[PDB]
């Protein structure tokens, strides 16, 4: 007998590189961007990219001041994506979807160089393995990453290179509200200092796991067969709101231990592969807020007295929308109990 | 993480 007609899989249209992105196609196209991140670990020489500088050990939380080569920063990147909307129709939006990650860490490897310029372990015997606080994290978003300064020992003097925290109290040694920031530059950022913030970040996707030790193992898989699905409840995946990808990840993988035993970070790059495609969205933004930025870049600009924000001067504000029996309670007062009054103790 | 050959089972439920 004879075999049967071959499956239908999805057409290949182009391979190439960036400017590969900006074909003209239809709406059910799908395209798959793959790339990756260098870590940023401080790079002590020209000569040891990769690595950091060595660690100091055991100064005072009033006399702390490390140096910018010694401290493991996030990576970032931003993914230029082609406008989409060209050849449409009118009153009609479409934007990027991320819907798919897969990734993974290049390099894994090379922890196996025993024979490099490590410790050795006993009297006759290996180098002394990569070992200690790892830290892996990847985030895929349409926006860029929202972070969040926690970190100990608030009177750590940093270097000019690292955007760092600004004012730091006993709070910051603990969730402080005052330290919201972007992950907006690369090599920047120190690890020890931010984590992504949990509240912010609605249109990114971040995963990350690390356990820290004196001596654990990186375990570290690695497989093209593993996938992310990086759709929401709803089941839409991070939406590219400005023609952008934002792609960030910070892979710490333990401590080298030198000869002389003064040990230094060591970083990985990791893979990305990005599965986006067009997501038809209701444009936002007509005319009538289009019309009202030119006034807002025409009027003048009054510095009064502060009508918003911590410090405000409107002490009340009433909305009204439609029709109500009268209430016989005219400030209409909705917690039963707000402060906490009349309970048993 | 999820396997690639159950990928149009999980986006298919949408
Ligand atoms: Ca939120």
């Amino acid at each position: 007998k004879k075999p049967k007609e071959p499956v239908q899989v999805p057409k290949l249209l182009i391979k190439g590189g960036v400017e590969v992105l900006e074909v003209k196609t239809g709406v059910d196209a799908i395209t798959e961007v793959e790339c990756f991140l260098n870590p940023e670990m401080g790079d002590p020489d020209e000569n040891l990219r990769g690595f950091s500088l060595k660690l100091s050990a055991e100064n005072d939380f009033s006399s702390d001041s490390p140096e910018r080569k010694m401290l493991p920063c996030y990576s970032t990147a931003r993914i230029p994506l082609p406008n989409l909307n060209e050849d449409l129709t009118c009153g009609n939006l479409l934007m990027w979807e991320a819907v798919t990650v897969q990734t993974e860490v290049i390099g894994i490897t090379s922890m196996l160089n025993l024979h490099a310029g490590s410790q050795k372990v006993h009297e006759h015997g290996g180098g002394k393995p990569i070992q200690g606080s790892n830290f892996h994290f990847f985030a895929v978003g349409g926006d860029p990453l929202e972070m969040q300064g926690v970190l100990m020992n608030y009177r750590t003097k940093y270097p000019d290179g690292t955007i760092t925290p600004k004012n730091p109290t006993a709070q910051s040694q603990v969730m402080n509200t005052d330290h919201k920031a972007y992950l907006d530059k690369n090599n920047a950022y120190p690890v020890e200092c931010w984590v992504p913030d949990p509240s912010r970040n609605e249109n990114t996707r971040y995963f990350g796991t690390f356990t820290g030790g004196e001596n654990v193992p990186p375990v570290l898989h690695v497989t093209n067969t593993a996938t992310t699905v990086l759709l929401d409840e709803q089941g839409v995946g991070p939406l590219c709101k400005a023609d952008s990808l934002y792609v960030s990840a910070a892979d710490i993988c333990g401590l080298f231990t030198n000869s002389s035993g003064t040990q230094q970070w060591r970083g990985l790059a990791r893979y990305f592969k990005i599965r986006l495609r067009k997501r038809s969205v209701k444009n936002p933004y007509p005319i009538s807020f289009l019309l009202s930025d030119l006034i807002n870049r025409r009027t003048q600009r009054v510095d009064g007295q502060p009508m918003y924000g911590m410090e405000s001067q409107v002490e009340e504000v009433r909305v009204f929308d439609g029709t109500e029996r009268l209430p016989g309670d005219p400030d209409m007062i909705r917690y039963i109990d707000k402060q906490g009054q009349l309970q048993t103790k | 993480t999820a396997p690639q050959w159950m990928l149009p089972l999980l986006l298919g439920l949408y």
